[PDB]
Protein backbone atom coordinates (compact mmCIF):
# COMPACT_ATOMS: atom_id res chain seq x y z
CA UNK A 1 0.00 0.00 0.00
CA UNK A 2 2.97 2.37 -0.08
CA UNK A 3 2.64 3.04 -3.81
CA UNK A 4 0.62 5.56 -5.78
CA UNK A 5 -3.14 5.18 -6.00
CA UNK A 6 -4.35 2.56 -8.49
CA UNK A 7 -7.26 3.36 -10.80
CA UNK A 8 -9.16 0.96 -13.02
CA UNK A 9 -6.41 1.09 -15.65
CA UNK A 10 -4.28 -1.47 -13.78
CA UNK A 11 -2.21 -3.18 -16.50
CA UNK A 12 -1.83 -6.27 -14.32
CA UNK A 13 0.51 -5.34 -11.48
CA UNK A 14 -0.12 -6.24 -7.84
CA UNK A 15 -1.94 -3.92 -5.46
CA UNK A 16 -3.38 -3.68 -1.95
CA UNK A 17 -5.91 -1.76 0.15
CA UNK A 18 -5.19 1.20 2.44
CA UNK A 19 -8.02 2.93 4.34
CA UNK A 20 -10.59 1.82 1.79
CA UNK A 21 -8.44 3.01 -1.12
CA UNK A 22 -6.46 0.83 -3.54
CA UNK A 23 -2.70 1.46 -3.69
CA UNK A 24 0.32 -0.17 -5.31
CA UNK A 25 3.06 -2.19 -3.61
CA UNK A 26 6.85 -1.87 -3.37
CA UNK A 27 9.33 -4.75 -3.53
CA UNK A 28 12.89 -4.68 -2.17
CA UNK A 29 15.52 -6.37 -4.40
CA UNK A 30 18.28 -5.94 -1.78
CA UNK A 31 22.06 -6.32 -2.20
CA UNK A 32 24.20 -6.65 0.94
CA UNK A 33 27.89 -5.92 0.49
CA UNK A 34 30.72 -7.18 2.69
CA UNK A 35 31.52 -5.62 6.05
CA UNK A 36 28.40 -3.51 6.04
CA UNK A 37 26.97 -4.26 9.45
CA UNK A 38 27.35 -6.35 12.58
CA UNK A 39 24.80 -7.83 14.94
CA UNK A 40 25.40 -6.75 18.53
CA UNK A 41 25.53 -9.45 21.19
CA UNK A 42 24.88 -8.76 24.86
CA UNK A 43 26.75 -11.74 26.26
CA UNK A 44 26.72 -13.31 29.69
CA UNK A 45 30.31 -14.21 30.53
CA UNK A 46 31.23 -17.90 30.56
CA UNK A 47 29.07 -18.84 27.57
CA UNK A 48 27.71 -17.48 24.29
CA UNK A 49 23.92 -17.62 24.03
CA UNK A 50 20.93 -15.58 22.95
CA UNK B 1 24.02 -40.20 46.95
CA UNK B 2 26.12 -42.66 44.93
CA UNK B 3 27.18 -42.33 41.29
CA UNK B 4 27.36 -46.11 40.99
CA UNK B 5 23.65 -46.53 41.76
CA UNK B 6 22.57 -44.04 39.09
CA UNK B 7 20.31 -45.62 36.48
CA UNK B 8 21.25 -43.31 33.60
CA UNK B 9 23.48 -40.39 32.67
CA UNK B 10 23.02 -38.08 29.69
CA UNK B 11 25.84 -36.00 28.18
CA UNK B 12 25.64 -33.52 25.30
CA UNK B 13 28.68 -32.57 23.23
CA UNK B 14 29.63 -30.85 19.99
CA UNK B 15 30.69 -32.87 16.95
CA UNK B 16 31.21 -32.59 13.20
CA UNK B 17 30.48 -35.00 10.37
CA UNK B 18 34.14 -36.00 10.09
CA UNK B 19 34.06 -37.39 13.63
CA UNK B 20 31.03 -39.53 12.79
CA UNK B 21 32.47 -40.78 9.50
CA UNK B 22 35.68 -41.72 11.33
CA UNK B 23 33.76 -44.91 12.23
CA UNK B 24 31.27 -45.52 9.42
CA UNK B 25 29.96 -48.87 10.64
CA UNK B 26 29.00 -47.70 14.13
CA UNK B 27 26.49 -44.99 13.15
CA UNK B 28 23.38 -45.30 11.00
CA UNK B 29 20.83 -42.86 9.58
CA UNK B 30 23.47 -40.23 8.80
CA UNK B 31 21.64 -39.35 5.57
CA UNK B 32 18.55 -37.82 7.18
CA UNK B 33 20.36 -35.64 9.73
CA UNK B 34 19.21 -32.02 9.48
CA UNK B 35 22.55 -30.36 10.15
CA UNK B 36 21.51 -26.71 9.85
CA UNK B 37 18.77 -26.84 12.48
CA UNK B 38 20.92 -28.38 15.25
CA UNK B 39 23.33 -25.48 15.40
CA UNK B 40 24.86 -24.56 18.78
CA UNK B 41 22.77 -21.37 18.94
CA UNK B 42 19.51 -23.18 18.17
CA UNK B 43 19.82 -25.32 21.33
CA UNK B 44 19.80 -23.04 24.39
CA UNK B 45 20.27 -25.90 26.87
CA UNK B 46 23.85 -26.60 25.75
CA UNK B 47 26.51 -24.42 27.40
CA UNK B 48 29.62 -23.63 25.37
CA UNK B 49 32.04 -20.86 24.40
CA UNK B 50 31.68 -21.29 20.63
CA UNK B 51 30.96 -17.89 19.03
Amino acid sequence: GAGAQATGANPGYRTSMVSGQEHYDVYPMLVVGDDSFTSIGFQTDGKSLK
Amino acid sequence: GDINKAMFAIVSFETCKADLLKEKDRYHNLNKIDWQSSAPVNEPDHATTTP
